[PDB]
RNA sequence: UCCCCCGUGCCCAUAGCGGCGUGGAACCACCCGUUCCCAUUCCGAACACGGAAGUGAAACGCGCCAGCGCCGAUGGUACUGGGCGGGCGACCGCCUGGGAGAGUAGGUCGGUGCGGGGGA
RNA sequence: CGAUCAACGGAUAAAAGUUACCCCGGGGAUAACAGGCUGAUCUCCCCCGAGCGUCCACAGCGGCGGGGAGGUUUGGCACCUCGAUGUCGGCUCGUCGCAUCCUGGGGCUGAAGAAGGUCCCAAGGGUUGGGCUGUUCGCCCAUUAAAGCGGCACGCGAGCUG
RNA sequence: CGCCUCCUAAAAGGUAACGGAGGCGCCCAAAGGUCCCCUCAGGCGGGACGGAAAUCCGCCGGAGAGCGCAAGGGUAGAAGG
RNA sequence: GUGGAGCCUGGGAGUGAGGGCGCGAGCGAUAACGUCCGCGUCCGAGCGCGGGAACAACCGAGACCGCCAGCUAAGGCCCCC
């Protein structure tokens, strides 16, 4: 799954997630889009999840979009060990995504079939998520 | 009661801090030897009436009023205005 | 990008203007040269002597030699007396060489 | 095209105020005039859904006028996915840079040219793995400028 | 014309410039009331603490 | 310093006073310094050579 | 006072890059030479000196053009000092004062100080 | 000029261990038990429906992921207790929860019957005797309608054992 | 375990944790003073040996090179050669 | 801006275990009545008073003494009340 080939530095500080996303917010390239509607670290397993379960659902057919990456290192320390002495091991990657942000997309499929394929992968996210259409307003972004 | 074994950093290090800046603000009434700015390297230039120092300190030359002077490309200047 | 010209130019003047001394300023045409006492504080000519102006013709040097006397003239008459001399992108030599001579020669003191 | 709608002016009314009484906050300008405005958003919405920043709107203000305009900027927020403002670009005689759609006989839903007003298309026709196009080869119908680069590909 | 200043809403777990602005306009007890001059540097004062203060306009 | 720079001593040539000290790469600069330098007792400018610190 | 050129500053790309055009009387440049002063880690290229047959080709100056660069509103939004509420939380909302960035309209092929030479 | 006086404001010029034979002064300012807060881990229950089930997603199952409950595990934290809160297991004596082992009542079944699987309701009663080990637990023998799982300071040493 | 650089640090200074990352315990007689002169890396094109890269030529190239060593700041109108 | 403001000189100290909450971060697990800093606050020392069933630090509010008088604050107004 999904992680940076290389990185400057191997841990972050966690920081926050306030507000709404930053960019994303509109659809950029399919025709039916995934938006969140709650802040989270969504997983670089849980956006693998989510991908494999619509790539199933069009049995291989139709073109899938991933507009969120995850290239925020999610440290935790071994089991069973006390605080201090250094900060945790990296153990996954993560991406911060606020409320508006189009995570995936769909295209090359009929309406029904985006629309239950988008479903499923929003069973698979730890958030709210919200099915919409390109529009006008996607398109005069 | 089991106590399992921990690592440590190699990270723990950082130096004193060096209290850089400008120490005299525009419109201050300033002495002959004064000192207007910590800095490292030419962040602000020495202009009239002001000095630099080995270690690119700003200071006044004569009894006088402080003033800045943004420049663009040329820089940003300290003067020290005669009163 | 900046021509070594320009540079030179630049460094000389920048030097110069440091120690808050009038300017004598000198320019050196293939056919002239020219002088102006500069204050640049107020960006401000005080006085000039140039061949052209002098109408004077012959030996470049001699020319030189005699526009900075003429230069001195003019100068002191007016109350200026100290100066700091501006070769620019010129060598200190010759034709510059001669007119900072005769601006001396002519009571100027630098 | 072509596509009319009620526009209003405003000065000190706050856009919060006018969002709430389903009004939605815009402004209209160009090189000789600029004016704040509102429009009904739900009129707007059925309009903008047609018209979109393709195809020319006619703002009938109340003072009668009735002033040739295109959708330039529409500012949308990003939490509740509506929009928040709108921008009504004002025509005049002299040549603008605007979004012509584009119908297929696709990385492009449309191309960007600079036209004049009086000229506006409506459509331009493209005749039709991993083979494809670059703007460069395209229809153009008269008065029609390509206003990016012929590399950009279709 | 003057500020009358009444302090309706004491200034107990509050910044303490705040109590200083207080002190500035001389209001030590609640439902003091002062009348100031209104100058720029008092008004400043009594906006600082405008939620725990009533003012009228007065003459 | 180190082994290879030393500490050094500069002797004025004149009146023998040691007058300043300072450091040299002894591999770099095996010679003995001498340099110009005031010296305060004879109040003026004397070739000063290196001696042993 | 106004136009041109030569110096020299100031603002610090609205002054830049590119594409055109234009100028040699004057000024400036290139130019003609390398005896002389001076010079080249080699070279009179540069620095320098002595010149005045030639050309504005190069450079420079001055105009045009918005392809790029540079500048850039208004409106709206983010954020926020201060005052208040909400949510188990992650976080959200209201009041008052402040208010971006991005982008849209658009603007720019410079402006001006002092001295010198020439011209009306 | 001679300091890895580097434990770098540098106790002497000069210095390592052990104490279950231990002692005193103190600390719940600080660990081990238990409680508490927390719930990572643990136990249990869900959401999604990719697949399995000859056929058939959902009789019985549930990839990759998602959400919770409980507070019996190991821990995190160090909050009452170090002028003492006796620390495992057993025995005795109960009592409670129900996420039910059996008995009673049900729905579905890939339920012919009989006997099973799965889920729902149900805490009234019941839930054996032995071999091994200090053991809790576990394995084994012989049975049984069944040989349930957890709380009560890992219930109970001013009740016993040791 | 002392010292330097960056972040954490909440746009003055300062600010902690067995927080996230590095470096120092040297060096230079020129790598110091001053005067004079000079301008980079890189890219394309051209050129015997000759290469991705030696030295040579042209065009573009404001600084992305360099400044002994970490990092930051500064810097060609030089601190670089 | 006259305040138990401020500045200067000198005598006496105590303190150098803090804690809860709000906001801003780090560490932890976008755990802890968790831990470490920053700005503020309160308890500490206001375990005095009203409200919050009870309850240091939430809301209201700074108790010199007396009154069988009046107005309000948070919070309340069906009965306990
Ligand atoms: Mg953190
Ligand atoms: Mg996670
Ligand atoms: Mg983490
Ligand atoms: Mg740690
Ligand atoms: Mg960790
Ligand atoms: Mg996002
Ligand atoms: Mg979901
Ligand atoms: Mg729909
Ligand atoms: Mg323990
Ligand atoms: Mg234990
Ligand atoms: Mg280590
Ligand atoms: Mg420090
Ligand atoms: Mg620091
Ligand atoms: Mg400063
Ligand atoms: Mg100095
Ligand atoms: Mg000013
Ligand atoms: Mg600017
Ligand atoms: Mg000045
Ligand atoms: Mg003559
Ligand atoms: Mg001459
Ligand atoms: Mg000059
Ligand atoms: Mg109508
Ligand atoms: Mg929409
Ligand atoms: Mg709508
Ligand atoms: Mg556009
Ligand atoms: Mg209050
Ligand atoms: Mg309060
Ligand atoms: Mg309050
Ligand atoms: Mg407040
Ligand atoms: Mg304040
Ligand atoms: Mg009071
Ligand atoms: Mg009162
Ligand atoms: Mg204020
Ligand atoms: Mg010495
Ligand atoms: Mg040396
Ligand atoms: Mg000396
Ligand atoms: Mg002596
Ligand atoms: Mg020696
Ligand atoms: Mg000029
Ligand atoms: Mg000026
Ligand atoms: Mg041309
Ligand atoms: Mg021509
Ligand atoms: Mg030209
Ligand atoms: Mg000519
Ligand atoms: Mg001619
Ligand atoms: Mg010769
Ligand atoms: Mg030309
Ligand atoms: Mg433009
Ligand atoms: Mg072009
Ligand atoms: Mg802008
Ligand atoms: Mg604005
Ligand atoms: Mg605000
Ligand atoms: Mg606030
Ligand atoms: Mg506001
Ligand atoms: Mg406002
Ligand atoms: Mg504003
Ligand atoms: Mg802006
Ligand atoms: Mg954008
Ligand atoms: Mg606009
Ligand atoms: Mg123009
Ligand atoms: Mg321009
Ligand atoms: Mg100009
Ligand atoms: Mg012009
Ligand atoms: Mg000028
Ligand atoms: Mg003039
Ligand atoms: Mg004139
Ligand atoms: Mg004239
Ligand atoms: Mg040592
Ligand atoms: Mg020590
Ligand atoms: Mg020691
Ligand atoms: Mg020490
Ligand atoms: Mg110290
Ligand atoms: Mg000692
Ligand atoms: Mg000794
Ligand atoms: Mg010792
Ligand atoms: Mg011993
Ligand atoms: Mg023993
Ligand atoms: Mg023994
Ligand atoms: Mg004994
Ligand atoms: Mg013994
Ligand atoms: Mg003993
Ligand atoms: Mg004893
Ligand atoms: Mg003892
Ligand atoms: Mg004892
Ligand atoms: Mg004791
Ligand atoms: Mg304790
Ligand atoms: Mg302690
Ligand atoms: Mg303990
Ligand atoms: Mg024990
Ligand atoms: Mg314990
Ligand atoms: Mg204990
Ligand atoms: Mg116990
Ligand atoms: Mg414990
Ligand atoms: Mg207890
Ligand atoms: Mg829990
Ligand atoms: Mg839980
Ligand atoms: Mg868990
Ligand atoms: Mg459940
Ligand atoms: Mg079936
Ligand atoms: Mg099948
Ligand atoms: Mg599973
Ligand atoms: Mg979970
Ligand atoms: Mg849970
Ligand atoms: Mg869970
Ligand atoms: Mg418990
Ligand atoms: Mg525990
Ligand atoms: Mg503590
Ligand atoms: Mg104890
Ligand atoms: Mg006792
Ligand atoms: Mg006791
Ligand atoms: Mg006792
Ligand atoms: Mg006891
Ligand atoms: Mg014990
Ligand atoms: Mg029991
Ligand atoms: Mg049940
Ligand atoms: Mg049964
Ligand atoms: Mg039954
Ligand atoms: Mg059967
Ligand atoms: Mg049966
Ligand atoms: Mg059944
Ligand atoms: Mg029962
Ligand atoms: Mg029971
Ligand atoms: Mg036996
Ligand atoms: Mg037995
Ligand atoms: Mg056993
Ligand atoms: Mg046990
Ligand atoms: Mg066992
Ligand atoms: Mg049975
Ligand atoms: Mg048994
Ligand atoms: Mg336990
Ligand atoms: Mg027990
Ligand atoms: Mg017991
Ligand atoms: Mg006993
Ligand atoms: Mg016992
Ligand atoms: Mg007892
Ligand atoms: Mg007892
Ligand atoms: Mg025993
Ligand atoms: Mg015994
Ligand atoms: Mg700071
Ligand atoms: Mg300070
Ligand atoms: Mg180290
Ligand atoms: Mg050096
Ligand atoms: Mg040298
Ligand atoms: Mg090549
Ligand atoms: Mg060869
Ligand atoms: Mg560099
Ligand atoms: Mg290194
Ligand atoms: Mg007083
Ligand atoms: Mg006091
Ligand atoms: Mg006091
Ligand atoms: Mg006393
Ligand atoms: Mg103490
Ligand atoms: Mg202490
Ligand atoms: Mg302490
Ligand atoms: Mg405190
Ligand atoms: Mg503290
Ligand atoms: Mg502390
Ligand atoms: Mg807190
Ligand atoms: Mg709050
Ligand atoms: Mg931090
Ligand atoms: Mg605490
Ligand atoms: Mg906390
Ligand atoms: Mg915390
Ligand atoms: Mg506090
Ligand atoms: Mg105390
Ligand atoms: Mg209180
Ligand atoms: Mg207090
Ligand atoms: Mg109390
Ligand atoms: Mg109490
Ligand atoms: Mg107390
Ligand atoms: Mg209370
Ligand atoms: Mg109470
Ligand atoms: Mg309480
Ligand atoms: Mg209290
Ligand atoms: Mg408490
Ligand atoms: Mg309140
Ligand atoms: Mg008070
Ligand atoms: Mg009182
Ligand atoms: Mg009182
Ligand atoms: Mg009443
Ligand atoms: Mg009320
Ligand atoms: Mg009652
Ligand atoms: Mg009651
Ligand atoms: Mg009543
Ligand atoms: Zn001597």
């Amino acid at each position: 799954m999904l992680m940076p080939r290389r990185m400057k530095y191997r841990k972050q500080q966690r920081g926050r997630l306030k507000g709404a996303t930053k960019g994303g917010d509109y659809v950029a390239f399919g025709d039916y889009g995934l938006v969140a509607l709650e802040p989270a670290w969504i997983t670089a397993q849980q956006i693998e999840a989510a991908r494999v379960a619509m790539v199933r659902h069009f049995r291989r057919g139709g073109k899938i979009f991933i507009r969120i990456f995850p290239d925020k290192p999610y440290t935790k320390k071994p089991l069973e060990v006390r605080m201090g002495k250094g900060k945790g091991n990296v153990e996954g990657y993560v991406a911060v995504v606020k409320p508006g942000r189009v995570m995936f997309e769909v295209a090359g499929v009929t309406e029904e079939q985006a629309m239950e394929a988008l479903r499923i992968a929003g069973h698979k996210l730890p958030i709210k998520t919200k099915i919409v259409r390109r529009d006008a307003y996607d398109e005069a972004q | 009661a089991h106590k399992k074994g921990l690592g440590s950093t190699r990270n723990g290090r950082d130096s004193q801090a060096k209290r850089l800046g400008v120490k005299r603000y525009e419109g201050q009434v300033v002495r002959a030897g004064n000192i207007l700015v910590r800095q490292r390297g030419t962040r602000f230039k020495p202009g009239k009436n002001v000095g630099m120092g080995r270690d690119f300190t700003l200071f006044a030359l004569v009894d006088g009023v402080v003033e800045f002077q943004d420049r663009g490309r040329l820089g940003r200047y300290v003067h020290v205005r005669p009163l | 990008r900046l021509t070594a010209y320009e540079r030179r130019k630049f460094r000389v003047r920048n030097r110069i203007k440091r120690t808050g001394r009038l300017r004598l300023s000198v320019f050196r045409s293939l056919k002239h040269i020219y002088a102006q006492i500069i204050d640049d504080e107020k960006g401000v000519t005080l006085v000039s002597a140039s061949s052209l102006a002098l109408k004077l013709k012959g030996n470049k040097t001699e020319v030189a030699r005699q526009v900075g006397r003429a230069l001195a003239e003019k100068a002191l008459a007016l109350g200026i007396k100290q100066v700091a001399f501006d070769r620019g992108p010129y060598k200190y030599h010759g034709r510059v060489k001669a007119l900072a001579e005769g601006a001396r020669e002519g009571g100027l003191e630098f | 095209m072509e596509y009319r709608l009620k526009a209003y002016y405003r000065e000190g009314e706050k856009p919060s105020a006018l969002r709430r009484a389903g009004k939605l906050p815009g402004v209209m300008y160009n090189r000789h005039l600029n004016r704040k405005v509102y429009v009904d958003l739900v009129e707007f919405d059925k309009v903008f859904r047609q018209a979109s920043i393709h195809h020319v709107i006619v703002l009938e203000l109340p003072d009668g006028q009735s002033l040739p305009t295109l959708v330039r900027q529409v500012n949308l927020d990003k939490r509740r996915r509506r929009p928040e403002h709108v921008d009504f670009f004002v025509l005049s005689d002299e040549p603008v840079e605007m979004y012509v759609p584009l119908r297929f006989v696709e990385i492009h839903r449309d191309i960007l040219v600079k036209v004049s007003p009086r000229n506006i298309p409506e459509f331009i026709e493209v005749d039709v793995i991993g083979d494809s196009l670059h703007a460069s080869d395209l229809k153009l119908p008269p008065g029609v400028e390509l206003a990016v680069s012929p590399e950009e590909t279709i | 014309p003057r500020l009358k200043v009444k302090l309706v809403k004491s200034p107990i777990g509050y910044p303490k410039d705040q109590k200083a602005a207080l002190k500035a306009l001389g209001l030590r007890r609640l439902q003091q009331e002062r009348v100031l001059e209104d100058t720029p540097a008092i008004r400043g004062n009594v906006e600082k603490v405008a939620h725990l203060v009533r003012v009228e306009v007065v003459e | 310093a180190s082994e290879v720079r030393i500490k050094l001593l500069l002797e004025c040539t004149e009146c023998k006073r040691r007058n300043y000290a300072t450091e040299k790469n002894k591999r770099n600069t095996p010679n003995k310094l001498e340099l110009r330098k005031y010296c305060p007792w004879c109040r003026k400018h004397t070739v000063h050579r290196e001696v042993k610190i």
